[PDB]
C-alpha cells in the first residue's frame, strides 16, 4: 500500500542497528544488538538472518533491503499450517492444550508457560487448542 | 528422526512470536530478563529481530521438506 509513516518507523529501526551510519547493516552490527538485549546467537544464526534479508547477496543488509524486509506480509497460511499438522496425531484439527505446550515449551524456540497460555486461550471450549483459528488470527 | 518436528515447532514459535509482539500488553514481553525496564527502542528492534527469525525458520522448515 506504499505506506509513508512506515519508512520514518523503519529509518529509525534500521538506525539503531546501523550504528555505522554507513548505510549497511552487518553479522556483527546484528549480534551486538542482540547481545544488548541478553540473547546469544551464533554466527550461523546471524549469517542465517542477513542471507534471509539480504537480497542481492552482499553479506549485509541496506536499507532498501530491510524496508522489503518489514513491508512483507503473511500464502504462508500453508506452511504455518502444515506445521501445526506434525503434531495433529488424531487428524482432527486440533492439539490437546497440554500437548502444545509440550510441545511448544521444549522444541525449537521454547515458549513460556504464560506465552502459551496466550496462544490455549485464543484456541473452543474444552482443552481443545483448534489450531486452524491459531493460522487465521496470525494472518 | 522426523527433523520437521524441531523446524515445525520453531516456524510456529516464531510466527507467534511475531504476531504477538504488534501487542504492547502481550506476555511475549516478558522473556527479556536482562532488560530492566523495556523502552521504546528495545521493541523496535525485537520487532525487527523476530521478524528475521520467522523468515529463517520459515526457510528452515522448507529445507527439511
Ligand atoms: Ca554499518
Ligand atoms: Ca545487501
Amino acid at each position: 500500500q506504499l505506506t509513508e509513516e512506515q519508512i520514518a518507523e523503519f529509518k529509525e529501526a534500521f538506525s539503531l542497528f546501523d550504528k555505522d551510519g554507513d548505510g549497511t547493516i552487518t553479522t556483527k552490527e546484528l549480534g551486538t544488538v542482540m547481545r544488548s538485549l541478553g540473547q546469544n546467537p551464533t554466527e550461523a544464526e546471524l549469517q542465517d538472518m542477513i542471507n534471509e534479508v539480504d537480497a542481492d547477496g552482499n553479506g549485509t543488509i541496506d536499507f532498501p533491503e530491510f524496508l522489503t524486509m518489514m513491508a512483507r506480509k503473511m500464502d504462508s497460511e500453508e506452511e504455518i499450517r502444515e506445521a501445526f499438522r506434525v503434531f495433529d496425531k488424531d487428524g482432527n484439527g486440533y492439539i490437546s492444550a497440554a500437548e502444545l505446550r509440550h510441545v511448544m515449551t521444549n522444541l525449537g524456540e521454547k515458549l513460556t508457560d504464560e506465552e502459551v497460555d496466550e496462544m490455549i486461550r485464543e484456541a473452543d471450549g474444552d482443552g481443545q487448542v483448534n489450531y486452524e483459528e491459531l493460522v487465521q488470527m496470525m494472518t | 528422526f522426523n527433523r520437521q518436528i524441531p523446524a515445525a515447532a520453531s516456524l510456529i514459535q516464531t510466527a507467534w512470536r511475531c504476531y504477538a509482539a504488534e501487542n504492547p500488553d502481550s506476555s511475549t514481553w516478558k522473556i527479556y530478563i536482562r532488560i530492566s525496564q523495556l523502552r521504546e527502542h528495545h521493541r523496535a528492534t525485537i520487532k525487527v529481530i523476530r521478524r528475521m527469525q520467522y523468515f529463517v525458520a520459515k526457510k528452515k522448515f522448507q529445507q527439511a521438506r
